[PDB]
C-alpha cells in the first residue's frame, strides 16, 4: 500500500464548506475528459442547481447531448435532447464494452468512489500527480502504466490529465494541479450533495446541545440536591 | 386502569448509590425506538431487488428532503447501540448482575438476536462487503458434517447468494426489533420481582427510592449524550465506522484485498480466524458468547461486586485489553506478527473467565476466612 | 413489590432540605476536584496497565508488521 | 362516615385509609404555621397526601361559594363555643393583649368574616399553599412516605 | 473463500498453476473441481 | 510471612473506608437470609446504619475521614456463629434425606 | 429582581407557563436561524451561491 498525505482543503474544517466556484470549473473537466469512459449513473444535471449552475444554463447542456428515451408509437425507440431530469450520459451501454475499449480493464464509476476508497480526495489528487518513470527492475505490459498510489503499482490508466489539455470558462490556469483540485472537489460533492447543509445542522446542534447540556445537568443536580445534602444519625437507647 | 402497571416506570423502588453507568441500561430503549423509528421511515424507499437496491439507497441520500441523514442516524446509530451493550454487560460482571440467573440468560438471547439481526442489516445495500460479508460468515455453517451444505444452500435460496438471499433477510431484519421490543418487557419483568443491583452488590432494600424525578431526567441526560455522540458522528464523521467499500456496487467476480465485517464482530471474528482448523474455532465462537450463560455457575466469592474485590479488577480490566485487542487484531489481516497474538488472545479470553475469576473468590474467601 | 413491606428499620433519623434552599453546584471546583483525584488514585493502578500494554502491543504489532513487508538483503 | 361534607373525610371513612387527622393555624409574631397532622398505616400514606394536596389546589382555584358558607358558619360556632365560661375568655384576652394589641370584640370578628368570599380564598391559598416550600415530618413506618420533591411536584395542579 | 486471480489467492497470495493446483500459500487444497460432462468437443455441461 | 497481607488486602478492598465491616458485604442467598433474620435487634439495627450511610456516600463517591475508618483488629466476626449454625442444619437436612 | 417579578407573572400558573414557551420559542426561532446562517456565511465568505448570485 501507500498512504496519501492529509492535504488541506477549503472544506477540511469541521465547519468548512466547498468552494462552489471550484466546483463550477470542476464540472467542465468531467464532460471534456472523464465522460468518455466513466459512467456516473447516480447524478443528473438538476442536482447542479443551487451548486454550480442555474436552471437555464445547466439546461443548455441537456439540450447539448442526445439521450435514448421514448417508445415511438411505431413501437421503436429514438434519440432526443435530454433535460434536467435526465441523468448523465452513460459513456458505454455496458461494462464489457469498456473492457473492450481498454486493455481488458474496466473504469469504475466515480459517483461514490471517493467515499469508497481510503483517504478519498487525497488518494485521488495524489493519484494523478503520482505519475513518474517506472523504477529500475520493473516491467509492464502495454496499456498498463505506473502509479505508486494504486494497489500493485500497476494500472491500465492512460494518463488523462496534463498541463494545457483544455481551457476553462473564466480563464484560470489549466495546470495539471488546479484542474486536479476542482475535480476532487467535484467528486466529494458527488457522494455528498449535503455538505452545505450537513455543517448547518453541524452548527445548530452545538449551540443547542452545548446550551441544553448544562441546563439539564443542573436540573439533574437540582433534584438530586436533596440527597447530595442528606444527613443521618442513629439514636437507639 | 392500565395506570397501575406503568408505576414500574414512575413509582418503582430503586437504589440511591447509582452511578452514571445505568444511564446505559435505558438508552437501549431509546436506541431501539429511535433506530426502529429511523429505519421504518427509512424503508419507505428501500427496495428488495438486486437491480435497484443499491440505487434505492441513492434514491435517499440525494433526492429525499433531509432523508440522507436517516441513513446515518440509523446506521451509525447501530454502532452507538453496541457501544451501550459492552458498557451495559461488562458492568454486570464488574458489579455482579449475573447472579440474577433468570435475567442474565435473557440478556444473552437479545445479543444473539441482535448480532444475527445486524448481520442482516449491513448486507442490504450490496456494498461489495455486504456480499462477501454474508458469504464468509454464512459459509462457515458448511463446517458441520452431513447437514452444513444443506442449511447453507437452504438459506442461500439456491447454491450461492442471490436476490433470493436478500428479501429473506429484509423481512427477517425488519421484524426482530419488534420481537426484541416485547422481550425487552420480559427482560424487565423478571427484574420487577427483585429490582436492580447496586455497584456494591449489597441488597439495598432499606434505601429504595422513587423514580419519576430522579432517574428519569438522569436517563434523559444520558440520552442527550447519546444524541450528542450520535449527532456528532453523522454530522462530522459518518464515514468513520461504516467501511468505505460498502458504497461500492456488488460484484461476485472481484473481492477486495482485505476483508473485514463491521468493527463490532471483530473481537469474535478474530477468535475464529485464529484457528487454522475450520470447525475447531466455530464452536469456540458461540462458546465465547454463550459462556455468559455459563458464568453464573462460577460466582465463587460469597461477595457479589468487584468494587470490593481488588484482584478481580486486575483481571477484569485485563479482559478489556483482550477484547479491544481482538477488535483491532480482527480487523487486520493474516500475517505472522498478528497470528502469534490471536493464538494467545483467544486463549486468554477463555482463560481469564474460566480459571482466574473463579480462582479469585476461592482465594478472597480464604483471605478473609469464609 | 413496592414500598411498605420490604424490611425493618429502627432508630434512624433522616434530615434533608428543599432544592430551592440551596445552590445546585456548591463546592464543585472547591471540593469536587480532590474527590476526582481521590477517585482516580484508587482505580488507575488496576485499569491502566492493561491499556499500557495495549499501547505497546499496538506499537510493536505495527513495527514488526512494518518490517516484514520491507525486503531482506537477498 | 360516607355522608360527611369534607371530601377528604368521606374518603377516609370510605376506604378506612387513616385513623385520625387534624389541621391548625399557629400564629407567631411575623409568621405562623399552616398545615395539618394526620395518622395512618404504612400502606396508605401516599394516597392521603395525594388527596390532601388534591384539596388545597382545589381551593386555590375552584372554591364553591356554598362550601365557603359551610366554613364561615363553622368558625362562628368555633370561637363562640370556644368561649364557654371565663377561663377561655382570659386565654384570648391575655393572648390578644400581647399579639393584636387591643382585644377584638366578637361583632368585629363577624364583620371581617362577612367580607369574605371565594374571590378572597383563591388569592390567599394561591399565596401560601401554591408552589411554596413546605415543611414535613414523620415518626413511624414511613416506608411509603414520598420524597419532598414529589410532594412539591404534587403541590401545583397541572 | 475469496476470488483467486488468474496468473492466485490475492488476499493471501497463494500461488496456483494455470490448472489451479496450489504451489505456495495458506490454501490447503488444490481448488475445487466440479463434476461435469462434455456433450461434444465444443460444449459443456458443468455439474 | 502471611498476616501482614490480610491486613493489607483488607485496606485495598476499600470497604473499611465506608464505615463497613466484613460481614456486611456478603452475598445474599436463602442460607443467609435465615441467619440475618435470626439476628438480635441491638446488633441488627447496628447493621443498617453502617450500610445506610455507606450507600449515601457511594452516591456521592465520597468516603469518611481517616478516623472513622474501620480497623482490621475491630473487624468483628459477629455473623459467623449464626451462619455456620445454619449450614450445620442444611447438610443435616440433605444427607438425612439421602 | 427580574427573576422574582418574572415568577409571579408567567412561571406561576401552568396555563400561563406553556404560553411563554411557544411564544418565546417562535421569537427564538426567528433569531437562531439568522444567527447561524450569517455566521456560516461569515466563515465561508466568497464560496456560496449568494456571493455569486449576482454574476448570473
Ligand atoms: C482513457 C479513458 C479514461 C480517462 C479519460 C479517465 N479514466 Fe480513470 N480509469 C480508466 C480506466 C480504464 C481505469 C481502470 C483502472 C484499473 O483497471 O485498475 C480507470 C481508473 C480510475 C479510477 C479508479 C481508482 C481506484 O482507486 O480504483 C479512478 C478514481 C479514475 N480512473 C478517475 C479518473 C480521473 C480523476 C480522470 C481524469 C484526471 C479519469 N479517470 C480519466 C479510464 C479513464
Ligand atoms: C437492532 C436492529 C438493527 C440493526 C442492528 C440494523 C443494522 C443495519 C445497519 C448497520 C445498516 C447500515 C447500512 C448502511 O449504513 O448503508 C442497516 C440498514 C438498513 N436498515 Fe437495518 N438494522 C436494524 C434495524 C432495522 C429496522 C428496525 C429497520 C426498519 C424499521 C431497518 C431497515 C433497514 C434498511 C431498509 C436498511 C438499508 C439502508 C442502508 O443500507 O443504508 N433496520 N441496518
Ligand atoms: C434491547 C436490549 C435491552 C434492553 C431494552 C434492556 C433493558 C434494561 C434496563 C432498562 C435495565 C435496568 C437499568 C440498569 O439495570 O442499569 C436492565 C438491566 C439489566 N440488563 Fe438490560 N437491556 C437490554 C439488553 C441487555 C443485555 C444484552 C444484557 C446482557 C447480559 C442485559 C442484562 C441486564 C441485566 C443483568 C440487568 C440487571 C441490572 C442489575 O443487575 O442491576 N440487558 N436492562
Amino acid at each position: 500500500e501507500l498512504h496519501p498525505p492529509s492535504y488541506p482543503w477549503s472544506h477540511r474544517g469541521l465547519l468548512s464548506s466547498l468552494d462552489h466556484t471550484s466546483i463550477r470549473r470542476g464540472f467542465q473537466v468531467y464532460k471534456q475528459v472523464c465522460s468518455s469512459c466513466h459512467s456516473m449513473d447516480y447524478v443528473a444535471y438538476r442536482h447542479l442547481v443551487g451548486v454550480c449552475y442555474t436552471e437555464d444554463e445547466a439546461k443548455a447542456l441537456a439540450e447539448e447531448v442526445e439521450v435514448q428515451d421514448g417508445p415511438n408509437e411505431d413501437g421503436e425507440m429514438f434519440m432526443r435532447p435530454g433535460k434536467l431530469s435526465d441523468y448523465f450520459p452513460k459513456p458505454y451501454p455496458n461494462p464489457e464494452a469498456a473492457r473492450a475499449a481498454n486493455n481488458g480493464a474496466l473504469p469504475p464509476d466515480l459517483s461514490y468512489i471517493v467515499r469508497a476508497r481510503h483517504g478519498g480526495e487525497d488518494y485521488v489528487f495524489s493519484l494523478l500527480t503520482g505519475y513518474c518513470e517506472p523504477p529500475t527492475g520493473v516491467s509492464l505490459r502495454e496499456g498498463l502504466y505506473f502509479n505508486p498510489y494504486f494497489p500493485g503499482q500497476a494500472i491500465g490508466m492512460a494518463p488523462p490529465i496534463y498541463n494545457e489539455v483544455l481551457e476553462f470558462d473564466d480563464g484560470t490556469p489549466a495546470t495539471m494541479s488546479q484542474v486536479a483540485k476542482d475535480v476532487c472537489t467535484f467528486l466529494r460533492w458527488a457522494a455528498e450533495p449535503e455538505h452545505d447543509h450537513r455543517k448547518r445542522m453541524g452548527l445548530k446542534m452545538l449551540l443547542m446541545m452545548g446550551l441544553l447540556l448544562p441546563l439539564v445537568y443542573a436540573m439533574k443536580r437540582h433534584k438530586w440536591s436533596v440527597l447530595k445534602s442528606r444527613k443521618l444519625a442513629y439514636r437507639p437507647p | 386502569l392500565m395506570k397501575i402497571v406503568n408505576n414500574a416506570f414512575i413509582d418503582l423502588p430503586a437504589p440511591s448509590n447509582i452511578s452514571s453507568w445505568w444511564n446505559f441500561g435505558s438508552l437501549l430503549g431509546i436506541c431501539l425506538i429511535l433506530q426502529i423509528l429511523t429505519g421504518l421511515f427509512l424503508a419507505m424507499h428501500y427496495t428488495s431487488d438486486t437491480t435497484t437496491a443499491f440505487s434505492s439507497v441513492t434514491h435517499i441520500c440525494r433526492d429525499v428532503n433531509y432523508g440522507w441523514i436517516i441513513r446515518y442516524m440509523h446506521a451509525n446509530g447501530a454502532s452507538m447501540f453496541f457501544i451501550c451493550l459492552y458498557m451495559h454487560v461488562g458492568r454486570g460482571l464488574y458489579y455482579g448482575s449475573y447472579t440474577f440467573l433468570e435475567t442474565w440468560n435473557i440478556g444473552v438471547i437479545l445479543l444473539l438476536t441482535v448480532m444475527a439481526t445486524a448481520f442482516m442489516g449491513y448486507v442490504l445495500p450490496w456494498g461489495q462487503m455486504s456480499f462477501w460479508g454474508a458469504t464468509v460468515i454464512t459459509n462457515l455453517l458448511s463446517a458441520i458434517p452431513y447437514i452444513g451444505t444443506n442449511l447453507v444452500e437452504w438459506i442461500w435460496g439456491g447454491f450461492s447468494v442471490d436476490k433470493a438471499t436478500l428479501t429473506r433477510f429484509f423481512a427477517f431484519h425488519f421484524i426482530l426489533p419488534f420481537i426484541i421490543m416485547a422481550i425487552a418487557m420480559v427482560h424487565l419483568l423478571f427484574l420487577h420481582e427483585t429490582g436492580s443491583n447496586n455497584p456494591t452488590g449489597i441488597s439495598s432494600d432499606v434505601d429504595k427510592i422513587p423514580f419519576h424525578p430522579y432517574y428519569t431526567i438522569k436517563d434523559i441526560l444520558g440520552a442527550l449524550l447519546l444524541i450528542l455522540a450520535l449527532m456528532l458522528l453523522v454530522l462530522f464523521a459518518p464515514d468513520l465506522l461504516g467501511d468505505p467499500d460498502n458504497y461500492t456496487p456488488a460484484n461476485p467476480l472481484n473481492t477486495p484485498p482485505h476483508i473485514k465485517p463491521e468493527w463490532y464482530f471483530l473481537f469474535a471474528y478474530a477468535i475464529l480466524r485464529s484457528i487454522p482448523n475450520k470447525l475447531g474455532g466455530v464452536l469456540a465462537l458461540a462458546f465465547s458468547i454463550l459462556i455468559l450463560a455459563l458464568i453464573p455457575l462460577l460466582h465463587t466469592s460469597k461477595q457479589r461486586s468487584m468494587m470490593f474485590r481488588p484482584l478481580s479488577q486486575c483481571l477484569f480490566w485485563a479482559l478489556v485489553a483482550d477484547l479491544l485487542t481482538l477488535t483491532w487484531i480482527g480487523g487486520q489481516p493474516v500475517e505472522h506478527p498478528y497470528i502469534t497474538i490471536g493464538q494467545l488472545a483467544s486463549v486468554l479470553y477463555f482463560l481469564l473467565i474460566l480459571v482466574l475469576m473463579p480462582t479469585a473468590g476461592t482465594i478472597e474467601n480464604k483471605l478473609l476466612k469464609w | 413489590r413496592q414500598f411498605g413491606h420490604l424490611t425493618r428499620v429502627r432508630h434512624v433519623i433522616t434530615y434533608s432540605l428543599s432544592p430551592f434552599e440551596q445552590r445546585a453546584f456548591p463546592h464543585y471546583f472547591s471540593k469536587g476536584i480532590p474527590n476526582v483525584l481521590r477517585r482516580t488514585r484508587a482505580c488507575i493502578l488496576r485499569v491502566a496497565p492493561p491499556f499500557v500494554a495495549f499501547y505497546l502491543v499496538y506499537t510493536w504489532g505495527t513495527q514488526e508488521f512494518e518490517k516484514s513487508k520491507r525486503k531482506n538483503p537477498a | 362516615g360516607a355522608h360527611l361534607s369534607s371530601p377528604l373525610a368521606s374518603i377516609a371513612a370510605t376506604n378506612k385509609l387513616c385513623q385520625s387527622f387534624q389541621t391548625f393555624n399557629i400564629c407567631y409574631a411575623d409568621t405562623g404555621l399552616l398545615g395539618a397532622h394526620f395518622v395512618c398505616d404504612h400502606m396508605s400514606i401516599d394516597d392521603m397526601m395525594f388527596v390532601l394536596q388534591g384539596q388545597w389546589m382545589r381551593l386555590c382555584t375552584s372554591a364553591t361559594e356554598s362550601e365557603v358558607l359551610r366554613g364561615k358558619n363553622l368558625l362562628r360556632n368555633a370561637l363562640v363555643s370556644h368561649l364557654d365560661g371565663t377561663t377561655p375568655v382570659c386565654e384570648d384576652i391575655g393572648r390578644s393583649l400581647l399579639t393584636y394589641g387591643r382585644r377584638i370584640p366578637l361583632a368585629e370578628w363577624e364583620s371581617r368574616i362577612a367580607e369574605v368570599d371565594a374571590r378572597v380564598v383563591r388569592e390567599v391559598c394561591s399565596k401560601y399553599f401554591y408552589d411554596q416550600c413546605p415543611a414535613v415530618a414523620g415518626f413511624g413506618p414511613i416506608e411509603q412516605l414520598p420524597d419532598y420533591n414529589r410532594i412539591r411536584s404534587g403541590m401545583f395542579w397541572l | 473463500g475469496c476470488v483467486p486471480i488468474a496468473n492466485y489467492c490475492p488476499c493471501h497470495g497463494s500461488h496456483y498453476d494455470a490448472s489451479g493446483r496450489i504451489r505456495k500459500g495458506p490454501a490447503p487444497l488444490n481448488l475445487e473441481v466440479p463434476s461435469y460432462e462434455f456433450t461434444s468437443d465444443d460444449m459443456v455441461i458443468v455439474g | 510471612w502471611l498476616e501482614g497481607i490480610r491486613k493489607w488486602y483488607y485496606n485495598a478492598a476499600g470497604f473499611n473506608k465506608l464505615g463497613l465491616m466484613r460481614d456486611d458485604t456478603i452475598h445474599e442467598n436463602d442460607d443467609v437470609k435465615e441467619a440475618i433474620r435470626r439476628l438480635p435487634e441491638n446488633l441488627y439495627d447496628d447493621r443498617v446504619f453502617r450500610i445506610k450511610r455507606a450507600l449515601d456516600l457511594s452516591m456521592r463517591q465520597q468516603i469518611l475521614p481517616k478516623e472513622q475508618w474501620t480497623k482490621y483488629e475491630e473487624d468483628k466476626s459477629y455473623l459467623e456463629p449464626y451462619l455456620k449454625e445454619v449450614i450445620r442444619e442444611r447438610k443435616e437436612r440433605e444427607e438425612w434425606a439421602k | 429582581t427580574l427573576t422574582a417579578r418574572l415568577y409571579s407573572l408567567l412561571f406561576r400558573r401552568t396555563s400561563t407557563f406553556a404560553l411563554t414557551i411557544v411564544v418565546g420559542a417562535l421569537f427564538f426561532e426567528r433569531a437562531f436561524d439568522q444567527g447561524a446562517d450569517a455566521i456560516y456565511e461569515h466563515i465561508n465568505e466568497g464560496k456560496l451561491w449568494k456571493h455569486i448570485k449576482h454574476k448570473y
